[PDB]
């Protein structure tokens, strides 16, 4: 852990800093 | 086999199955099962709302009707804990936690617990998630 | 109601806690599984698993005073019924929780209560939840 | 709710800021 599902680490990455920039809009 | 073991593989396996046949996912539910789950029918926001279904046929037209986003599920498995539970200590319960996306979305950090009920296989009983603000 | 039941529980849990930690084992099951902040051992936290009565007995009367000063802001309550007939209860919390003068810890816990007019915990597992940034 | 059990809301005020200063040191 922790394990990536239906996606992969990079994918992960960029919903990741989608949230990040939605919390800063 | 060990009860990690089982409840490694049951997780890896379930989100799978949203990937690759959300309309057999409810295959793996009791007959009288209860499901809360992300309520993809609803209507910024880090969380999302769930719903509750109630026993496999339920169940199923719930996971089929949403089955093009289903399929685009996609997570960060960050922790899994365990207890055995119910009659004669050979149910299991599991606690997952990471952080949840669709194609496209940003990510929503979740707590999802399941309870596994034996038939050599395991039938799910209680499936809960909730979303949690950062 | 199953929502009473709950929200009775979890206030009444966290407020023995904080009146007699010693007296929290009687809450649980004869059998009962925790895996609860290892006070024997960053926005997490390394949990310990203890079972059956007595053992969690001893853990929480050996934690007494750090049991005693557990606070929590309560977010959120999930339930179902499960186990034997339907009649047990799943439920999960999440909040934010702390002890006196230490910072926030975000968590999740899952109980379930199973029926002794009263109910036992059968089980009780917390997480602590990391930030995302 | 939010519920606060155990302790106030000033309380939790506090201990959220402590948690804050610790992310940003």
């Amino acid at each position: 852990l922790p394990l990536f599902i239906n996606t992969t680490e990079a994918e992960f990455a960029a919903a990741s800093v989608q949230r990040y920039e939605l919390n800063m809009k | 086999v060990t009860v990690q073991d089982i409840c490694f593989a049951f997780l890896q396996n379930y989100y799978e199955r949203m990937r690759t046949d959300p309309s057999k996912l409810a295959y793996f539910y009791a007959s009288t099962a209860e499901l809360t789950h992300t309520n993809y029918q609803s209507k910024k926001d880090d969380v999302l709302p769930t719903v509750k279904v109630t026993g496999r046929e339920n169940i199923n037209k719930f996971f089929s009707r949403n089955d093009a986003k289903v399929r685009s599920l996609k997570l960060k498995l960050d922790t899994i804990d365990f207890q055995y539970t119910g009659h004669l200590h050979k149910s299991i319960l599991i606690m997952a936690t990471g952080e949840m996306f669709w194609t496209g979305t940003p990510v929503y950090k979740f707590c999802q617990t399941f309870i596994l009920l034996p038939s050599s296989t395991f039938d799910i009983t209680n499936d809960i998630i909730r979303f949690i603000s950062n």
